[PDB]
C-alpha cells in the first residue's frame, strides 16, 4: 500500500528478512485480483522457516498478467522482468486505475519492446543504451533509422478493462531470519500434560518452584542430564517440571 | 539549418537520354535523402529513402550511387511519364524534417488509404482545423506528422505528435510555435491539427503522412532489402486540403 | 569525532546490507577502575557475543580471579570471519587479544546458578 | 468433485450454514463463489472472493473460506429464502466445478438474451447464440453454464475478454466452437456430435472479471445470468 | 585467474624467482608463457612450453612448471630488468587468461604495424586494421591483447592460421567481429558498442603456432607485437 511503484523494467525489490512474517495483513489492504501462489500454498506458508524473502512491485498490463508465470514468455518477459523454473513464489495482482490514471494521459512508467538478446532470469537492467537498428551507425542521437529502447504505456480512465494500470507484487521465497507467527496457548496449572517450550517437548507437571534463574537462562537440568525446570518465555517465572506419574 | 539546394532548375531533357539529379547540403549529412517523385497535382511519391535501398512501386529506372555531402541518380531509361518534379528530402534530423526546391523535368519544349479534411474561406472566421483519418494501416501504432505544400514555393514543415508509445509530447518548427497546436484522438483513428491565429501566408496544402513504428522487435529480424520494409515502417503521402485567403 | 559528533571514516560506500540491528541496549558501559572482558566465536549461525563488567583496584594487569561472562546477544548471521580489528576514538589504549581452543573444562555451579571455579583438564 | 448435502432445513429468526468442501487445489487455493437460483429463474453471484458482496445482495448474507472448506451462513432467513445454493471453484484441471446443490426449506440495463432450440438433431448441427449490448462486451468476458432439467449446473466453457484463451470440460473437450465477435457485439458457441444425453439450458452467463480463471483466481464471478433455451433433444 | 605477486625485489647478483599459480583447467592441463614488457614499449616472449626459449631470449632465464603452478627464475639480473612480468594460460573455456603483473624493482624483418585510433564513438561503430608482411601470415596465427593504462594485459580475440574457428572473451563476446584477408596479408578486428572500460592499445599478438590454442596446447606462443594504438574513448 506505497504512493508511487516504479515502472516494469526496474524491480526496486526490497528484500524483507530478520523479523516473523504474518501472511495474514496482506488480506486486509487492497482487493486483489490476482493470487497466484506457484511453488507454495497460500495457507501453508505461517509454518515454513525461510532466509531470505524479496519482495519487488510494478506496474503491468491487465492482459499481459497471466504471461508472468514461471515458463512463460511474453512482450516484456525477455528483457525486463523473467521468472525462471526454480522459481517458486506467490504472483500477487491487483488494479490501480483510480490512481494511476490521469485524464491527459501518464507516461512515467516504462517498458523495453525488444532487446539485442533474452536477458537471463532473476536479473536486473537499467541501461539506456539507444536501440541500433539499421545499416547506417546511430551516434546517441534521435534520427529516422534509430529508436529508444523504452516505451511508455500511456494509461489512461477512459480506456477499458485491460488496459488500465495492475500493480503486480511478486513475492518470492528463497533458502533462517524470517519465520511464521508461532501461536501460543493457556499456562494450565499443575497436572500432567504436555508442553512445548521452544522445542522443550516432553511430559510432566508444571508446578510453581522456587529457584531464582539468571537473567539469561530459560530451562535447566538435574544431575543426571534431565530436564525438570523451564521458565515461560511469556512472563517472567520459574516453573518445575515434575515427571508425570 | 541544413539547406537542401538542387542544381538543375528546367531540364527539357527528351525521352531516350539520360538524367541526372545532384542535390547539396552545408552540413555533412548521413545516409538520411529521401527522394520525392511528385506529379503535377497528385500526392508525392518516394523513390530512394535514406538514399541506400530503393522504394516500391517504381520500376527500376533509378539507379543511383553517391554518399555524404552528394548523391546521384543516373536514369539510363526514357521518360515514358517523367512529367513530375523530383525533390529532395533528409532524414537525419527527425524533428526539422527539411525539403528542398525541386527540379522540374518535362517531355519536350495497395490497402494505403487515407483521406484528410478542414479547408475553405479562412479570413472570415480564422480557425482552421485539418483532420486526418486513415483506413490503411492501424491507426495509432505510427506517429503522426504533417507536412504542407505551397503553390509554387515547394514542399515545407508543420508538425508532429509522436506516437503512443514514445511519450505525448511535441516539437514543431519556428514558424508555428504557439500557432499550429497538433492534438491526436487515436481512440477514433482520427488526428486533429488546429491552426489558430491564421495569417494571409498560411495558404499551404497540408499532408498528413506516417512516421517512425514505435514497435522495432519486428524490423531487426527483416532486413530493408524488399518491400517488407516499405509495407511495415514506411511514409507514405496523400490527399490534401485547400486554403482560400481574401480581404 | 569532530564536536552529528561522529562520522564514517572506517568505510568510503555502502552496499546491499544482510542484517541490521539496532540493539539500544548498549554493549561498552562507562562510569577503583573498570575492567571489561569480551569473548567472541564464529559459530555456524551465531556469533555469541560474551561480556562481563567487573571493578579492578590492581591496576598492572590481568588481576587473579573468576568471573563469568553472561551471553548478551546472539547475531543469527552466517559468514566465515577470519579476521578482526578493534577501533579506537580521537578526542592508555590497553586492550588484550587472546585466542580461544577446545579445552576440557570442569565448570563449578553455585546454588544460585552462577560460575564459582572452572578446571583445565589439560 | 466436490462432496455437498441434497438438502438442509432452517427456521425463521435462526442462522442457518451451508458447507461446501473442494480440495487442496480449488478452495484451499482459489476462491469460492456463492450461488442462488429460484425455481423457474436464473442464478445470481451471492458472495465473491469469499469476503465481498455485490450492491444487489444485502449484509445479511456471511461468507468464510477457512482452509480447504467453504460455508454459507445467512443471517435471519426469510420466508423467500427457499432456493437451491450451488458452489464454485476452479480445480489444477482448468475446469469450474460445481457442488452439489442445497434446497434450502424453511419451516415458516444489463441484458442477456440469448435463442436457438427446437430440433436439436443429435447427430447433426446446431446453432447457438446469445446477445449482448450495454455492459461493455468487450471488456467483460463470459461463460457457459448448462442445467439439466431436476439436476445442478455443468460447466460448458468459458472465454476471456480479449478472446482468447478458452478451456473445455471433459464430456466435450474438442468438439465445440466458442467465440465471440467485438464489432456486432454477440457470442456463439458451435455444437456438433451431440448425444441424446445432454438435455439441458445451456444459460448465457455474463463474467466480471477479464482474463481467464487461471490468471485471475480473485476476481472471477458470474453476475449477470440470462434465460436458457430449453433444447428438446431425443430420439 | 592467476595468482601473481603485484611487485618483487632483489639485489644485482642473486637469483630471484616469480611464481604464478592457477587452477588446474588452465595451468596444470596447458603450459604456460612468461612475457616481459618495459615501461614504454611491446612486451615479448620469454619462456614457452615451460622448458624451451626463443633466439633472442638468452639462457639466463629459467622457467619450469609444477603441477599445477610455474616459476620464472631469472639467473643474475642486471641493472635492466626492470619491468613487469604477466602468466599465460589457455583454459579449456576458451579463453586466455593473463596474470597479475610483477613489478621487478631491483635495488642496484618481421613487423606488425597497425592503425586505427582518435575518435572512438562509444555507441557507435570503429574498424581496428592490422598490417602483416615478411613471417608468412598464411601459416601463423593472431592474436589480441589490450592494455589499459596502468593495468595488466587483457585478451581480446583470436583466430587460427587457417581462418577458421574464432573465440573471443567472456566480455567481448556477441559484439565484436574480427575478419582477416590472406590475399592482402592484413588483420582486421570491427568492433561495435563500445563502453567506456575499452580504454587500452589493443596491440595486434603474433602466434608461433598455426591451429587455435584449443588444439594446440603445447606450442602456442605470442612472439612478435606491434605498437598499440592508444584509445580515446570517453563521454
Amino acid at each position: 500500500n506505497a504512493t508511487t511503484f516504479a515502472s516494469v523494467y526496474a524491480w526496486n525489490r526490497k528484500r524483507i528478512s530478520n523479523c516473523v512474517a504474518d501472511y495474514s495483513v496482506i488480506y486486509n489492504f487492497a482487493p486483489f485480483f490476482a493470487f497466484k501462489c506457484y511453488g507454495v500454498s497460500p495457507t501453508k506458508l505461517n509454518d515454513l522457516c525461510f532466509t531470505n524473502v524479496y519482495a519487488d512491485s510494478f506496474v503491468i498490463r491487465g492482459n499481459e498478467v497471466s504471461q508472468i508465470a514461471p515458463g512463460q514468455t511474453g512482450n516484456i518477459a525477455d528483457y525486463n522482468y523473467k521468472l525462471p523454473d526454480d522459481f517458486t513464489g506467490c504472483v500477487i495482482a491487483w488494479n490501480s486505475n483510480k490512481l494511476d490514471s490521469k485524464p491527459s494521459g501518464n507516461y512515467n512508467y516504462l517498458y523495453r519492446l525488444f532487446r539485442k538478446s533474452k536477458l537471463k532470469p532473476f536479473e536486473r537492467d537499467i541501461s539506456t543504451e539507444i536501440y541500433q537498428a539499421g545499416n547506417k551507425p546511430c551516434n546517441g542521437v534521435a534520427g529516422s533509422n534509430c529508436y529508444s529502447p523504452l516505451q511508455s504505456y500511456g494509461f489512461r480512465p477512459t480506456y477499458g478493462v485491460g488496459h488500465q494500470p495492475y500493480r503486480v507484487v511478486v513475492l518470492s521465497f528463497e533458502l533462517a531470519t524470517v519465520c511464521g507467527p508461532k501461536k501460543s496457548t493457556n499456562l494450565v496449572k499443575n497436572k500432567c500434560v504436555n508442553f512445548n517450550f521452544n522445542g522443550l517437548t516432553g511430559t510432566g507437571v508444571l508446578t510453581e518452584s522456587n529457584k531464582k534463574f539468571l537473567p539469561f537462562q530459560q530451562f535447566g537440568r538435574d544431575i543426571a542430564d534431565t530436564t525438570d525446570a523451564v521458565r515461560d518465555p511469556q512472563t517472567l517465572e520459574i516453573l518445575d517440571i515434575t515427571p508425570c506419574s | 539549418e541544413i539547406v537542401l539546394t538542387q542544381s538543375p532548375a528546367t531540364l527539357s531533357l527528351s525521352p531516350g537520354e539520360r538524367a541526372t539529379l545532384s542535390c547539396r547540403a552545408s552540413q555533412s549529412v548521413s545516409s538520411y535523402l529521401a527522394w520525392y517523385q511528385q506529379k503535377p497535382g497528385q500526392a508525392p511519391r518516394l523513390l530512394i529513402y535514406d538514399a541506400s535501398n530503393r522504394a516500391t512501386g517504381i520500376p527500376a529506372r533509378f539507379s543511383g550511387s553517391g554518399s555524404g555531402t552528394d548523391f546521384t541518380l543516373t536514369i539510363s531509361s526514357l521518360e515514358p511519364e517523367d512529367f513530375a518534379v523530383y525533390y529532395c528530402q533528409q532524414r537525419s534530423n527527425w524533428p526539422q524534417y527539411t525539403f528542398g526546391q525541386g527540379t522540374k523535368l518535362e517531355i519536350k519544349g495497395s490497402e494505403v488509404q487515407l483521406v484528410e479534411s478542414g479547408g475553405g474561406l479562412v479570413k472570415p472566421g480564422r480557425s482552421l482545423r485539418l483532420s486526418c483519418t486513415a483506413s490503411g494501416f492501424t491507426f495509432g501504432d505510427y506517429a503522426m506528422s504533417w507536412f504542407r505544400q505551397a503553390p509554387g514555393k515547394g514542399l515545407e514543415w508543420v508538425g508532429f505528435i509522436r506516437s503512443k508509445a514514445y511519450g505525448g509530447t511535441t516539437e514543431y518548427a519556428a514558424s508555428v510555435k504557439g500557432r499550429f497546436t497538433i492534438s491526436r484522438d487515436d481512440s477514433k483513428s482520427i488526428a486533429y491539427l488546429q491552426m489558430n491565429s491564421l495569417k494571409t501566408e498560411d495558404t499551404a496544402v497540408y499532408y498528413c503522412t506516417r512516421d517512425r513504428y514505435a514497435r522495432y522487435d519486428i524490423l531487426t529480424g527483416l532486413s530493408p532489402a524488399g518491400a517488407d520494409y516499405f509495407y511495415y515502417a514506411m511514409d507514405v503521402w496523400g490527399q490534401g486540403t485547400t486554403v482560400t485567403v481574401s480581404s | 569525532v569532530y564536536q552529528m559528533e561522529s562520522e564514517f571514516r572506517v568505510y568510503s560506500s555502502a552496499n546491499n546490507c544482510t542484517f541490521e540491528y539496532v540493539s539500544q541496549p548498549f554493549l561498552m558501559d562507562l562510569e577503583f577502575k573498570n575492567l571489561r572482558e569480551f569473548v567472541f566465536k564464529n559459530i555456524d549461525g551465531y556469533f555469541k557475543i560474551y561480556s562481563k563488567h567487573t571493578p579492578i583496584n590492581l591496576e598492572r594487569d590481568l588481576p587473579q580471579g573468576f568471573s563469568a561472562l553472561e551471553p548478551l546477544v546472539d547475531l543469527p548471521i552466517g559468514i566465515n570471519i577470519t579476521r578482526f580489528q578493534t577501533l579506537l576514538a580521537l578526542h592508555a589504549a590497553a586492550y588484550y587479544v587472546g585466542y580461544l581452543q577446545p579445552r576440557t573444562f570442569l565448570l563449578k555451579y553455585n546454588e544460585n546458578g552462577t560460575i564459582t571455579d572452572a578446571v583445565d583438564c589439560a | 468433485v466436490l462432496t455437498q448435502p441434497p438438502s438442509a432445513s432452517g427456521t425463521p429468526g435462526q442462522r442457518v450454514t451451508i458447507s461446501c468442501s473442494g480440495s487442496s487445489s480449488n478452495i484451499g487455493s482459489n476462491t469460492v463463489n456463492w450461488y442462488q437460483q429460484l425455481p423457474g429463474t436464473a442464478p445470481k453471484l451471492l458472495i465473491y472472493s469469499n469476503n465481498q458482496r455485490p450492491s444487489g445482495v444485502p449484509d445479511r448474507f456471511s461468507g468464510s473460506k477457512s482452509g480447504t472448506s467453504a460455508s454459507l451462513a445467512i443471517s435471519g432467513l426469510q420466508s423467500e429464502d427457499e432456493a437451491d445454493y450451488y458452489c464454485a471453484a476452479w480445480d489444477d484441471s482448468l475446469n469450474w466445478v460445481f457442488g452439489g446443490g442445497t434446497k434450502l426449506t424453511v419451516l415458516g440495463e444489463v441484458q442477456l438474451v440469448e435463442s436457438g432450440g427446437g430440433v436439436v438433431q443429435p447427430g447433426g448441427s446446431l446453432r447457438l447464440s446469445c446477445a449482448a449490448s450495454g455492459f461493455r462486451f468487450d471488456d467483460h468476458a463470459m461463460h457457459w453454464v448448462r442445467q439439466a432439467p431436476g439436476k445442478g449446473l455443468e460447466w460448458v466453457s468459458v472465454i476471456s475478454g480479449d478472446g482468447g484463451s478458452t478451456y473445455y470440460a471433459d464430456s466435450v473437450k474438442g468438439r465445440f466452437s466458442i467465440s465471440r465477435d467485438d464489432s456486432k457485439n454477440s457470442l456463439y458457441l458451435q455444437m456438433n456430435s451431440l448425444r441424446t444425453e445432454d438435455t439441458a439450458l445451456y444459460y448465457c452467463a455474463k463474467d466480471r472479471s477479464y482474463g481467464p480463471p487461471d490468471v485471475f483466481n480473485y476476481e472471477y464471478g458470474m453476475d449477470v445470468w440470462g434465460q436458457g433455451t430449453t433444447v428438446t433433444v431425443s430420439s
